């Protein structure tokens, strides 16, 4: 059995932004936990439906890595039971979620001076999202019964904005990278190990 | 689907795009201040136009949503706000012709020099030289002869400019459902959608009056000290039962009554706390400055200052390094970045201004929680009511004893404290009735009650009637006296600081109050009460989302100003005033 070699999830050239949340399929290798807090410099680090460690050498079904970037004050945002922004049309984890949730602060490499406008985050979506849902959509919202006809205006704003992260922002407003680890259980065989 | 629906949408666009703007548009700014380069310039005017852009579309974009149909205040107030485009409504030929207007007086403000009435090479600007002048000279026929010039070549030129100004202003008004420009600006102060919190405009008017009345007996006896000193300096031209001249005041314009104090100066002798000496021999620091104020805003309660305040403020002259403007400034960029500009020196006066610009910090830093629309302070006063309060409870002897700053068995005598509470006096007592007064005076002119032809008649009129003033030599309508003040020309608003005043000693009373302090209010200090800091937060997080009467109410127990508090704070003045005035006139012959 070879190490999940995390290192391509965690450390990356570049994240994706939250209406993108990349998700990377862990089976056919090992991958311990304890490392992991091993690793440290994680200002969250928190598993869902799981024991601390209980799972350090365990077995479990198909693990999805989901990466994306995200503001601070967001960061509550990725944890069953919230309803903000980023939950309810961008990411949205499950009431019954058995996984882990990471981050750390990313403000010394996807912050640049002059604002690194690349992540986006979808402001208004007509439904809420559904667990682990997607939705890289790029239709103007449709706010009133006049239609849009693709083009900005009154009651038809544009549903994808951008992130405005620079080194001078305060924490709340400063990149932060995120890494949910889903840990689906079940009687189903496993390959992930540890 | 409904209308407030389809706000909610609206609004939160324009917040998270606004927020961004803003941020980019303060950041420019803060270059072009912390740096000053033709090229930040141009930047900063480039972020400028299109923060200004945005809030003119979103402004009428947001007139089509109707008010009326909208039902949650919050959604409601933001709304309002956005929707006051102002100079929109006016044809853009007069919005020109406004913006022209105020570009030409501002200009003559600011390129306007006196020269001389003798010698030719003595021609100084108005601020460099003629300000000194008027402040530390004590000559009458000197000083006549600044006052005149400002309000001679300086106003007689601003007279017709102002005289157009009222009638395109009030057209702005008229044409944004406001009875004058003055009701716009009194307006400032209106809320609604409460039981009685609820604020009309006109109320500011007869609150403002009501409370100058409980105010006039302090300024009164104030009026006869002063006056009896300067008689005593100037015996050849006062009145011992009259108003007193103008170029006497101690500032071009007399708004301010605190370079009289070695003139005015009870006893004399007795010195004034200046712990400038002591922190220079203490060998403190810019830096150390402004941790002292944090760890006193940290004891009170309230958190500390971002690592990004202290990473990025700019507290220290930059060397040589760069050019920079130096007036003290509290900066909310927006997006958490919160920064202080400050060329600080190691003096007592800019250790009490750190704290009150951090007081302003803190205060930003309490309503970010709140929508952008909703993030500023409760009315147009509470900002700089709460960095006063901060000032006021760092310049008692406690704190600077306990920050090490004071011998530790330091004792006040009563000559000490009366002196420092004559200086406060002046700058703050001093300034009340000659607030009110302009500000009265604009407002009825706005409303047209004063005609041009007796324009600068009243003017002097009033000041006899309330500030006790006097024009040293007769101004005909020619002049205009009026404009001759930077926020007249610049039309600013003025009753901020009368406001200010009023609220920040209801506020430390209350504060006070809440640290079990006792005995005279000019000696309090709030440090480590943590009870203070959760009721000051309490109105703070509230930003301008809840009724400013509301905001009060949660810190004061009020829901209106009230004077009581400063006739307490000054109370020991006032009746060390009252004896010294025993033998001579309290009051002022209106005519003379
Ligand atoms: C609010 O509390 C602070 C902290 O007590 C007051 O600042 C002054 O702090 C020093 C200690 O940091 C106090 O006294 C010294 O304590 C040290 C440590 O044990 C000891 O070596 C010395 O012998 C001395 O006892 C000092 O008394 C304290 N000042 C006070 C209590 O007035 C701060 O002054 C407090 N706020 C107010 C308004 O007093
Ligand atoms: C203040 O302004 C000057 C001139 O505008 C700035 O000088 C910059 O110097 C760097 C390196 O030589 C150049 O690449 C830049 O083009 C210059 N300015 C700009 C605006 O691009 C200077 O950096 C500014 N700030 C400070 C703190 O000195
Ligand atoms: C790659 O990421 C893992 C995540 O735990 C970390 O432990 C490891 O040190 C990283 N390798 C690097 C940064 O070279
Ligand atoms: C800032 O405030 C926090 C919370 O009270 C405190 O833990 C911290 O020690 C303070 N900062 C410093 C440098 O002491």
């Amino acid at each position: 059995t070879n190490l999940c070699p995390f290192g391509e999830v965690f450390n990356a050239t570049r994240f994706a932004s939250v209406y993108a949340w990349n998700r990377k399929r862990i089976s056919n290798c090992v991958a311990d936990y304890s490392v992991l807090y091993n690793s440290a410099s994680f200002s969250t680090f928190k598993c869902y439906g799981v024991s601390p460690t209980k799972l350090n050498d365990l077995c479990f079904t198909n693990v999805y890595a989901d990466s994306f970037v995200i503001r601070g004050d967001e960061v509550r945002q990725i944890a069953p039971g919230q309803t903000g922004k980023i939950a309810d049309y961008n990411y949205k984890l499950p009431d019954d979620f058995t996984g882990c949730v990471i981050a750390w602060n990313s403000n010394n490499l996807d912050s640049k001076v002059g604002g690194n406008y690349n992540y986006l985050y979808r402001l208004f979506r007509k439904s809420n999202l559904k667990p682990f849902e997607r939705d890289i959509s790029t239709e103007i919202y449709q706010a009133g019964s006049t239609p849009c006809n693709g083009v900005e205006g009154f009651n038809c704003y544009f549903p994808l904005q951008s992130y405005g992260f620079q080194p001078t922002n305060g924490v709340g407003y400063q990149p932060y990278r995120v890494v949910v680890l889903s840990f689906e259980l079940l009687h189903a065989p496993a390959t992930v190990c540890g | 689907p409904s209308t407030e629906d389809l706000v909610n949408t609206f609004l939160e666009k324009f917040n998270y795009e606004a927020e961004e703007l803003s941020y980019q548009s303060s950041l420019a700014s803060w270059d072009y201040n912390t740096n000053i380069s033709d090229e930040n310039v141009q930047k900063m005017n480039n972020a400028g136009a299109k923060w200004s852009a945005f809030y003119e579309e979103q402004s009428k974009l947001a007139k089509t949503y109707p008010l009326e149909e909208i039902q949650d205040s919050t959604v409601k107030r933001q709304l309002r706000a956005l929707q006051h485009s102002g100079s929109s409504v006016l044809s853009a030929d007069k919005n020109q012709r406004l913006n022209t207007i105020l570009n030409s007086m501002s200009t003559i403000y600011s390129t306007g020099k006196a020269c001389n009435p003798s010698n030719p090479q003595e021609c100084l600007l108005l601020e460099p030289g003629l300000d000194d002048i008027m402040e530390n000279s004590k000559d009458y026929n000197e000083r006549l002869w600044a006052w005149e010039g400002w309000r001679s070549e300086v106003g007689k030129q601003l007279r017709p400019l102002y005289e157009e100004y009222v009638a395109l202003k009030n057209e702005m008004a008229r044409a944004n459902n406001y009875e004058d420009y003055g009701d716009y600006w009194r307006g400032d102060y209106e809320e609604e959608w409460e039981n009685g919190y609820n604020y009309s405009r006109n109320q500011l008017i007869d609150d403002v009056e009501h409370t100058f009345t409980q105010i006039m007996p302090l300024y009164q006896h104030l009026h006869a000290y002063v006056r009896t000193k300067l008689m005593d300096t100037y015996p050849s031209y006062i009145s011992p039962t009259g108003c007193l001249p103008a170029h006497l005041l101690g500032d071009m314009w007399g708004r301010f009554w605190t370079n009289l104090y070695p003139l005015t100066v009870p006893f004399g002798q007795k010195p004034n706390i200046d712990v400038t000496n002591a922190m220079v021999n203490q060998s403190w620091d810019a830096r150390r400055i402004f941790k002292e104020a944090e760890k006193f805003f940290v004891s009170v309660g309230l958190p500390n200052m971002t690592q990004g305040f202290w990473e990025n403020s700019m507290l220290t002259e930059p060397s040589d390094s760069r050019k920079v403007v130096c007036h003290p400034t509290a900066w909310d960029l927006g997006k958490g970045d919160f920064r202080i500009k400050m060329c600080t020196k190691v003096t007592m006066d800019d250790f009490l201004t750190a704290h009150h610009e951090m007081g302003h910090i803190q205060y930003d830093m309490a309503y970010a929680a709140q929508p952008f629309l909703l993030r500023n302070g409760a009315n147009e006063g509470f900002h700089e009511a709460v960095g006063e309060i901060m000032s006021l409870s760092a310049a008692t002897p406690n704190h600077l004893k306990n920050i090490g700053l004071l011998p530790p068995s330091f004792f006040e005598d009563s000559e000490t404290e009366i002196n420092f509470l004559l200086k406060q006096a002046l700058t703050i007592v001093g300034t009340l009735p000659f607030t009110y007064m302009l500000e009265k005076w604009r407002w009825m002119v706005f409303k047209g009650e004063i005609p041009k032809d007796q324009w600068m008649k009243t003017w002097w009129e009033m000041k006899r009637n309330i500030v006790g003033v006097v024009e040293p030599v007769p101004h005909d309508e020619t002049y205009c006296d009026p404009a001759s003040l930077f926020h007249v020309a610049n039309d600013y608003s003025f009753i901020r600081y009368y406001t200010r005043t009023i609220y920040q000693f209801q506020f430390q009373e209350a504060l006070c109050q809440i640290a079990k302090h006792e005995g005279p209010l000019h000696k309090c200090d709030i440090s480590n009460s943590s009870e203070a800091g959760q009721k000051l937060l309490e109105m703070l997080k509230l930003g301008k989302s809840k009724p400013w009467t509301y905001a009060l109410e949660i810190v004061v127990g009020a829901k209106n100003m009230d004077v009581r508090p400063l006739l307490n704070y000054f109370e020991p003045l006032f009746t060390w005033l009252k004896e010294q005035n025993r033998n001579s006139f309290v009051g002022w012959n209106t005519d003379w």
